[PDB]
């Protein structure tokens, strides 16, 4: 068979294959911005109400939804690997987990360009200098060209202190877990 | 379903092992008298 | 060429190969493990990946463990130099005497002999044993099944046929102990250190043992059975001389081959065993074989799950076997040792004009005398033995002592009996028995047929009783 | 949910556009390879059973014709086959070569010879999956098989076109009837009487290769291989094989069916291909039903037992008799298989282990055994004689309890039980030493007039042998007037009489 190119991030299921098929068709002959641009486009041109309704119905023939789908890809001018990509969902009828197809190659996309999403847990709100001083400091976690992607949640549930995870490291200097830790160590 | 031969002992039950006393014993008894008439016959070839 | 492990279920792991496949059967070895562990191919299932059974635990292995591929099936040491050694499924000495230095490697992975090559001449192997030589002779180059539930003798019996068969045997010997106890391989290893057969000084040992035992996990115990067949296969054709090659039990091949088919995907068949047990069996059984190139004499203990001679392993592994004898608990808690149903045995030479009219009618005699014996037992259960036809009780004493002279005394059974052992030759058995249906003892007692030899031996013994009666 | 098919490879193909320069239609790549399954893709013009062939040399059979993919069970090992690689159409459902050309040769599956003896003629060809005949070719089964066994041919008769089946235990004499059977066709073979010769087939389906090396010695040496083929799907062959095997026999069979002459085809072991299925079955993932049996079982059984017909003289008059043979394992005929193969063939002899070690071999336990053709398939001497055997056994097994007791019975019970038991001790018979109808007949009718009431039961294996060398050597004109003639002539039967007291005259 032929050596498909593996994307960075595994993802698995059906979207997982799909979008795995997309990558490695992609990677080669070199256009995964280009497809990412035009699968985001499909991400709209699907979800409009009217395409919406006409494609959840399993009562119109398959035919009839690839030919639309046809008429869309060429109405909209797009690579031959999404026009391709599109049929193939069509045919084998996974059109209602499209979505998932679209969201899975952004998650691999996004790995692609070296990005580690980031997540920040306090019981309240980050004045921005300590946030930039974050910043700094989990891009000092990374490795070299490694972008980060934060995101500052808030937690009241936790008592203090703060929460942080990147990609699967995890510290948890939280009030909460510290007062479970002396709680448990001293009923011993 | 069928029966065959020597079923009662393979079962085990009740009847088997009242059936493998019944032939323990008589031969018990029967090994006793032969074992008697042995000696007997022994003591009576000696010379 | 390198993968990668994906998945870590119980003893099967599957494996991810970003360039070409390794074909099935191969073995693959991973890469960041203390011992070695051997992983052997058993599916492509698609998108590169590869399932295998783990001929090792699968313990502290991680997702994404690159993995080599050897290239070849598992590759054991063969030659005179695993003589007197212990060997895993992998070939590796678990003597503690080190490295096994041989030139040659055997795949134990093999087909089997074709059509053209079966020797179809039978004579009859001598075992010493009264049953066995009278109602189910075994034969040079045949093989042998020792069926029976646990707990009647199939492991006595085995060390019994070694004790004789393999310390005044010419050639070679191989003992694959396939998924049983622990204790009694180091038993065995020490008793055949003790008797000769194995020697730890000079190059002189006649003994090379594969052990498989059962604490490994099902990978390993579908293998060892391979591993000892391939020892054995080697002495049969390079050495070109006889081989004996003794497996216990042969059941374990199967249940662990059962123990892995469900995470392999199949559906499982009649009774919670493997779709693939006929064929799995048959590709292995079907390598030992006389021939005519060699011979290899196999003797197989085969466990038969509560007593149940009807279940599909067993069942299957009857076809098989030349000569079998099926030990029964049922003669067993009588005290009768070797436990060997005469009715329940078979052998392909027991034929007039194999082993001779005489041998051949005594045989039958002896059969005949102890089914019409089972079918009194029921009537004996109504009326009583004071009620028979004095004709009966003639069958019935007859049948008694018939019983009893089958008993012989072992001599690896004198811890538990006390006794000495007894070889008994052919002419002896056959004179015993012609004479004990002829009625030239109907006035000893039964016990003194009781576990003796030749004869003679009981006549000894009932002269002894009767002196101190 | 989800298909086999949709692997990112296949996908990844299809996107980029590299699906045009594959042809899907007679090649297929394989997705999966396992357990002797291999899963194509492609491969879009192949029929069902349909013989592909792949890349390393291999062959298979396309059975599971799925949407995505296609499910083939390869003949032979799968370590040859990877993932990825290459399978091609043959074009051609599966079919065997045919003629005299296999007479004493030993072939597998698959007409392959692997006696070693050089290539096979195979003039013509024969496809294993052709169906049976209709109701009006077949004609009523009036003509004898013998079979050369005292017990078979006088109380379980065999006719020519008819389905026995020799159903016992394990270790009873299964193959030894079917042997026996084979063996005793050397006396109408070597003769000149065209329409008497019966030509054998013995598929051995999972049997071990030295059984049927000594099998095909034993043949040799009984010179009983120059009219026999051999068919071996030993346990090492891939299932296919064994499944395959016993059509490849009826097929070789009905050849010999259609072109007027007369066959035998004894499947030996077909409780074997039943597991063979089986487990094609389970692999292929088909709905399993009891016993983890597939549902179309009977199915696979009915649709090869009933290609052994009789057929008219206006298509040739030729037969395929069929011998099948199955193994119960304690004595359970109600099992699956038992039950439906007793429920397709035509009658059973039922063979015992009690009966093997009582004495009585061969271990055919009339009362059990039945032949729904019965008198139709015997000769007029053989009718003469074994109606009254057939009576007198039937009174004896019904007192048979008493048999122990014996004395303390009035005198018609105790004239039933010597009766029973001399006829008995009549029907034993030797191995591999079939006997000519004429010497069952005249044994026979020495027994069930009376003329051994007087013997010892222990003589009269002695006397039956004494009493044939007897008649077979000194008196071969009334033999060979039964023989011929087919039925006893009333100056036959006084002769029979006068022999029969002239050499029991004196025995001792
Ligand atoms: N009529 C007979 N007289 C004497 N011996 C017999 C007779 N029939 C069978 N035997 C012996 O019984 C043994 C078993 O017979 P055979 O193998 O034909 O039975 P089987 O059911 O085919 O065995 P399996 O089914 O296990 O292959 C053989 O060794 C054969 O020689
Ligand atoms: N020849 C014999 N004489 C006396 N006892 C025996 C003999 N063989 C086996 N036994 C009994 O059986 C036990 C061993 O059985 P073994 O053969 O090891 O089990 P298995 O056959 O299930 O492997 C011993 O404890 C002993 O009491
Ligand atoms: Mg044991
Ligand atoms: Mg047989």
């Amino acid at each position: 068979f032929a050596k498909l190119v593996r994307p960075p991030v595994q993802i698995y299921g059906i979207e997982g294959r799909y979008a795995t098929a997309l990558y490695s068709a992609a990677s080669k002959q070199n256009k995964l911005e280009q497809v990412e641009k035009e699968l985001l486009r499909v991400g709209q041109i699907l979800k409009e109400p009217k395409m919406a309704a006409s494609l959840l119905n399993p009562y119109v023939k398959r035919s009839v939804k690839v030919k639309s789908l046809s008429d869309m890809t060429a109405k909209e001018k797009f690579s031959p690997l999404t026009s391709n990509l599109i049929n193939l969902l069509a045919e084998n009828g996974r059109l209602t987990n499209t979505p998932a197809v679209i969201s899975a190659f952004s998650t691999m996309m996004s790995v692609h360009r070296g990005e580690v999403p980031c997540t920040v847990t306090t019981a309240s709100a980050l004045d921005e200098a300590t946030l930039t001083e974050l910043k700094t400091v989990l891009k000092s976690f990374l490795s070299k060209g490694q972008v980060l992607k934060l995101e500052v949640k808030i937690d009241p549930s936790i008592m203090g202190g703060m929460i942080v995870r990147i990609g699967e490291k995890y510290v948890d200097m939280s009030a909460k877990t510290k007062i479970q830790k002396l709680s448990r160590a001293m009923r011993e | 379903v069928r029966s065959s031969a020597g079923a009662v002992r393979d079962a085990g039950g009740a009847f088997g092992k009242r059936e493998q006393a019944e032939e323990e014993r008589y031969f018990r008894a029967r090994a006793k008298e032969q074992l008697a008439a042995l000696k007997k016959h022994h003591e009576n070839e000696i010379s | 060429t390198t993968g990668r492990i994906v998945a870590v279920i119980g003893a099967v792991v599957d494996v991810q190969f970003d360039e070409g496949l390794p074909p099935i059967l191969n073995a693959l070895e991973v890469q960041g493990r203390e011992t070695r562990l051997v992983l052997e191919v058993a599916q492509h299932l698609g998108e590169s990946t590869v399932r295998t059974i783990a001929m090792d635990g699968t313990e502290g292995l991680v997702r994404g463990q690159k993995v080599l591929d050897s290239g070849a099936p598992i590759r054991i040491p063969v030659g005179p130099e695993t003589l007197g050694r212990i060997m895993n499924v992998i070939g590796e000495p678990i003597d503690e005497r080190g490295p096994i230095k041989t030139k040659q490697f055997a795949a134990i992975h093999a087909e089997a002999p074709e059509f053209v090559e079966m020797s179809v001449e039978q004579e009859i192997l001598v075992t010493g044993i009264k049953v066995v030589d009278l109602l189910a002779p075994y034969a040079k180059g045949g093989k042998i099944g020792l069926f029976g539930g646990a707990g009647v003798g199939k492991t006595v019996l085995i060390m019994e046929l070694i004790n004789n068969v393999a310390k005044a045997h010419g050639g070679y010997s191989v003992f694959a102990g396939v998924g049983e106890r622990t204790r009694e391989g180091n038993d065995l290893y020490h008793e055949m250190i003790e008797s000769g057969v194995i020697n730890l000084k000079d190059a002189t040992s006649k003994v090379a043992l594969v052990y498989g035992q059962m604490n490994e996990p099902p990978g390993a115990r579908a293998r060892v059975a391979l591993t000892g067949l391939t020892v054995a296969e080697y002495f049969r054709d390079q050495e070109g001389q006889d081989v004996l090659l003794f497996i216990d039990n042969i059941f374990r091949f199967t249940q662990a081959g059962s123990e892995v088919s469900a995470l392999l995907g199949r559906i499982p068949s009649a009774v919670g065993y493997q779709p693939t047990l006929a064929t799995d069996m048959g590709t292995m059984q079907e390598r030992i074989t006389t021939t005519k190139k060699g011979s290899i004499t196999s003797v197989q203990a085969i466990y038969v799950p509560a007593d149940d001679l009807t279940d599909p392993a067993p069942a299957t592994t009857f076809a098989h076997l030349d000569a079998t004898t099926v030990l029964s608990r049922a003669i067993a808690e009588l005290g009768i040792y070797p436990a060997v149903d005469p009715l329940d045995s078979t052998s392909r030479i027991m034929d007039p004009n194999i082993v001779g009219s005489e041998h051949y009618d005594v045989a039958r005699g002896v059969q005949k005398i102890l089914q019409d014996y089972k079918s009194l037992q029921d009537i004996i259960a109504i009326l009583g033995m004071d009620e028979l036809s004095e004709e009966d009780k003639l069958t019935v004493s007859r049948a008694r002592k018939i019983q009893r002279f089958l008993s012989q005394p072992f001599q690896v059974a004198e811890v538990f009996t006390g006794h000495l052992g007894k070889l008994v030759p052919l002419k002896e058995t056959i004179k015993g028995f012609q004479q004990i249906l002829a009625g030239e003892y109907d006035h000893l007692p039964e016990q003194a047929f009781y576990m003796v030899g030749p004869i003679e031996e009981a006549v000894a013994k009932a002269d002894k009783l009767a002196e101190e009666h | 949910k989800t298909g086999t098919a949709e692997v990112s490879s296949i996908l990844e193909e299809r996107i980029l556009g590299a699906d045009t320069s594959v042809d899907l239609e007679e090649t297929g790549r394989v997705l999966s390879i396992g357990d002797g399954i291999a899963r194509v893709h492609g491969l879009r013009n192949v029929q069902a059973e349909e013989m592909v062939e792949f890349s390393s040399g291999l062959k298979g059979m396309s059975l599971n014709l799925e949407p995505d993919n296609v499910g083939v069970v390869v003949f032979g090992n799968d370590k040859l086959i990877k993932e990825g690689d290459i399978v091609k159409r043959t074009g051609a459902i599966v079919d065997v070569p045919v003629g005299e050309e296999l007479l004493g040769r030993v072939v597998d599956a698959l007409g392959n010879a692997i006696d070693g003896k050089g290539p096979i003629g195979s003039k013509a060809r024969r496809r294993v999956g052709l169906k049976a005949p209709g109701i009006i070719p077949r004609i009523s089964v009036r003509e004898p098989m013998q079979t050369g066994i005292k017990a078979v041919d006088s109380l379980v008769p065999i006719g020519r076109g008819q389905r026995e089946l020799i159903i016992g235990d394990r270790q009873t004499g299964k193959t030894s009837i079917a042997i026996d059977t084979i063996i005793n066709q050397k006396r109408f073979n070597d003769g000149t009487d065209e329409k008497k010769k019966l030509y054998c087939i013995y598929v051995a389906i999972g049997q071990k290769r030295s059984t049927v090396a000594q099998l095909v010695k034993r043949l040799t040496d009984a010179d009983a291989m120059k009219y026999t083929i051999v068919v071996s799907a030993t346990a090492s062959d891939a299932a296919p094989l064994q499944y395959l095997a016993p059509y490849s026999g009826c097929s070789m069979g009905e050849y010999f069916r259609d072109n007027g002459k007369h066959a035998l085809i004894i499947y030996d072991d077909l409780s074997k291909q039943a597991v063979a299925y089986r487990q094609m079955s389970l692999l292929l993932r088909r709905p399993p039903g009891r016993e983890a049996y597939p549902g179309d079982v009977f199915y696979l059984h009915s649709r090869l037992l009933e290609r052994a017909a009789k057929m008219n003289d206006a298509f040739g008059g030729g037969s395929l008799t069929a011998l099948p043979v199955i193994e119960t394992q304690a004595g359970d005929v109600s099992a699956y298989i038992p039950t439906n193969v007793i429920s397709i063939t035509d009658g059973q002899i039922f063979l015992e282990t009690e009966l093997f070690y009582k004495g009585i071999r061969p271990a055919i336990n009339v009362g059990l055994s039945v032949s729904r053709v019965g008198s139709a398939a015997q000769t007029r001497a053989m009718k003469q004689v074994a109606g009254t055997m057939k009576l007198e056994l039937a009174q004896y097994r019904e007192v048979a309890a008493f048999a122990q007791f014996g004395s303390d019975l009035d005198a018609a019970t105790q004239q039933l039980l010597s009766r029973g038991v001399r006829l008995t001790e009549l029907l034993k018979q030797g191995q591999y030493s079939p006997m000519a109808i004429e010497e069952q007949v005249a044994v026979i009718y020495a027994g069930v007039r009376g003329y051994l009431d007087k013997l010892e039961p222990s003589k009269i294996t002695k006397f039956e042998n004494a009493f044939l060398s007897h008649v077979i050597s000194q008196h071969q004109a009334l033999l060979s007037k039964i023989r011929t003639d087919g039925k006893i002539s009333e100056e036959s039967d006084a002769k029979l009489k006068e022999i029969v007291t002239n050499f029991l005259a004196g025995f001792e």
